[PDB]
């Protein structure tokens, strides 16, 4: 059973929800002491400005973070990507919570939180997003993840925040929504060769390649890289566009500069400036390659795509073209927000991995993937 | 992401 | 008012019966700083740099608030300024100074710090605005609203659209009005420098009226320590629920605001026979520069901060506060008439002051409250 | 904020 998650303020796996609100009240006194690590390990707050700890953190994630179903690929988050994901506005070094071996100080554990204004049905609440929970392989199946969770929970409590958001590939108590990954092949030769995909039968490699053939320049009129001058309208666009869904982020203009302004190998944003000079739509997609075990699949991930005048269909087509042009092998989009209307039509394939969304210390009705409006790295 | 998926 | 009829505040005299904001949250915000008079530039002060910190200390020391009759001036210390301007969540952009381009001389400042504010039935993330200062040479050259519009913009960029701040002047529209009272500790010096006056009543009699016990009367009173932080936090939160305008501080903010620092903040807890902390008193350190008095330069003043009572009587708690201040060399102990401070001001022989303190909320429409319902003490 | 004195 769930011996750890039965002690937490989350709804049970089976209960249907009819209420809105916290599971437990905000705490007026918080444990000042770090939790106990098993004999031989200590806590450490990782200062990512130090390139040495940043690399240690990178080596740790590259060697021990998430793998797929058949243990064939592993995320290969880079230093600069981790700096982008772990230092958004309002980040804290204390929330970069690593575990080291007391004797040798080697990094063997990690969990992180970042602050985020979250809107859920009718409530806007200050929460945190929890990502990169990682424990070294030699240290699994012995209760370090629960301790990581309780220590980060404590450290969030100390700052006065009592709710969280996080995703997971595993079913826990209790998913607020279940989403599914779909993939659009860009370089099928490499994809079939490394077993990311397979020749769907009664078909050839040459026929397959002509299936995923794409145009070499985009369709939409007035597409260009996002620029500094665009931070206000993107923010505007996003804010209005996100009001239809039931679980969304609430970004200040700064968080928009951080999350969407383009960076080599990390995030790419393209805006649509029309004949009148008004930006009206934008697309976004980030860079996360996975190590090929037994050399490197390059993947682009749909982030936020806002449409007010260009059809989303064309916007995502041009996204596929842009990714193709930048040297990516595959384009992965979830099925949340309005993505169901273009996944089949643009020839995406369904993946085997699910993505469960969870709220910590918040009771609410679950939603269908179409109302989830949040994309985490 | 979190889920390392591939083509089903 | 020419400047405030443009801002999202209610008018003087319009009474309010709704609760909420005046103008919507901003979907797009100006990217460019407001225009300064020719020859001046904006600069975010890095207070970790001691030279910049020093600069900021001098600007306030020579140009900040004076009393009604222009005889005294605040002398915030550098370390005091770091405690007030670098609480948990501070941003270097919110330490917004104005410099002379030629010489880089600092001639303006205004700051914002983040703070969860509770008002009536609403908790919203706000900012506290303090230390609006314009060099005397630059007064009435229309620079203060430029500061205000610029700080408002920089707060807007971080997504916060409500603020709280105080002022000695009546603006549109006070959410509450408080009154300063001052308790003499060294009446000799206060009277010598014209801070107060003999009520005919002989000074020798006046000197023995404000004499205090050599030691505090409450049992188990001791300085606040690290192990007290959760229990202080607990005490403060529950105590603050009777007032209508309060801060909502995390345990981290309680560490920052109350853990004792010499010459900045003092906190004393009451640990009883069971070892349980049941009450605490606090007061921060802010001397004033006395001008053109040859032998009397600065008056050491203690300002009451947050005092919570659950078993010790508030009167006895504040009495021991007076005693502790006295022992430390304070000439005067100041308190506002907010929260429950009216219940003990006269009895401890404070006199009322001539300055008022208006509390204001920016972009928040609500009814005003009486001083007793105010539960916020700003720096 | 307000430098009041004895009235
Ligand atoms: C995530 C990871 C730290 C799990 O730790 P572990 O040492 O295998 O397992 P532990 O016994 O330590 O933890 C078990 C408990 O952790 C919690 N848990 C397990 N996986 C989790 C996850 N991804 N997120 C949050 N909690 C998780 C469960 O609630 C479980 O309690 P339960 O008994 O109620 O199920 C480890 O496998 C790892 O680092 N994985 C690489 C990255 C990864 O897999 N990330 C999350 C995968 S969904
Ligand atoms: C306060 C101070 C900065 C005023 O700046 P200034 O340049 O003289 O004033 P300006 O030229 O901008 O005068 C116009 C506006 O300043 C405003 N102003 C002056 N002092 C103010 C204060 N403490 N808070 C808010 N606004 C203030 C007025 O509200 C006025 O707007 P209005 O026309 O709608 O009333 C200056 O007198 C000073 O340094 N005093 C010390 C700090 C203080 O007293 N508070
Ligand atoms: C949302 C941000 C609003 C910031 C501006 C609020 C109004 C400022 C008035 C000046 C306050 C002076 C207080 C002292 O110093
Ligand atoms: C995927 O890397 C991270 C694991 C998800 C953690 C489970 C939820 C923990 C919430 C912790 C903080 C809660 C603060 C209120």
């Amino acid at each position: 059973s769930y011996q750890f998650w039965d002690t937490q303020p989350v709804p049970k796996l089976g209960e249907v929800v009819n209420t809105h609100g916290p599971v437990e009240p905000d705490k007026d006194n918080i444990r000042q002491e770090p939790y106990t690590l098993p004999q031989g390990f200590t806590w450490d707050a990782l200062d990512l400005g130090d390139r040495g700890v940043l690399k240690e953190l990178y080596t740790l994630l590259n060697e021990n973070y998430v793998e797929d179903d058949d243990n064939m690929f592993r995320f290969d988050y880079s230093p600069e990507f981790l700096l982008w994901a772990l230092r958004p506005p309002g980040w804290l070094p204390q929330w970069h919570c690593g575990v080291r071996v007391v004797s040798s100080r080697k990094l063997v554990g990690f969990i992180s939180a970042i602050p985020a204004n979250i809107h859920i049905y009718d409530t806007e609440k200050k929460m945190v997003e929890i990502n990169f929970l990682c424990v070294h392989k030699k240290l699994r199946s012995k209760r370090v993840a629960p301790v990581l969770i309780r220590e980060i929970t404590r450290r969030v409590h100390l700052e006065g925040i009592f709710q969280a958001v996080y995703t997971a590939g595993v079913v826990l108590p209790k998913p607020v929504g279940t989403c599914r990954y779909w993939h659009r092949s860009l370089n099928p030769r490499k994809l079939i060769e490394v077993k990311f995909s397979h020749l769907s039968r009664n078909m050839t490699m040459q026929r397959t390649m002509k299936l995923y053939r794409l145009p070499e320049t985009p369709k939409t009129a007035g597409l260009r890289p996002m620029e500094t001058k665009d931070i206000p309208v993107v923010h505007q666009l996003l804010t209005r566009y996100l009001k239809q869904f039931h679980l969304t982020p609430v970004m200040s203009q700064e968080e928009v500069e951080h999350w969407f302004y383009p960076q080599e190998n990390i995030i790419d944003t393209f805006v649509v400036e029309n004949a009148n000079g008004e930006v009206t739509d934008f697309l976004s997609f980030y860079t996360l390659p996975s190590t090929i075990m037994n050399k490197s699949l390059k993947a682009a991930y749909s982030f936020y795509n806002v449409h007010t005048q260009t059809p989303l269909l064309d916007l995502m087509s041009d996204a596929l073209v842009l990714a193709k042009m930048k040297g990516f092998d595959v384009f992965n989009a979830l099925d949340l927000m309005e993505n169901k209307t273009f996944l089949e039509k643009l020839k995406f394939g369904i993946g085997d991995g699910n993505l469960q969304y969870y709220l910590y210390n918040w009771k609410c009705p679950s939603m269908g993937a179409e109302k989830v409006g949040l994309v985490l790295q | 992401g979190k889920v390392l998926s591939k083509i089903f």
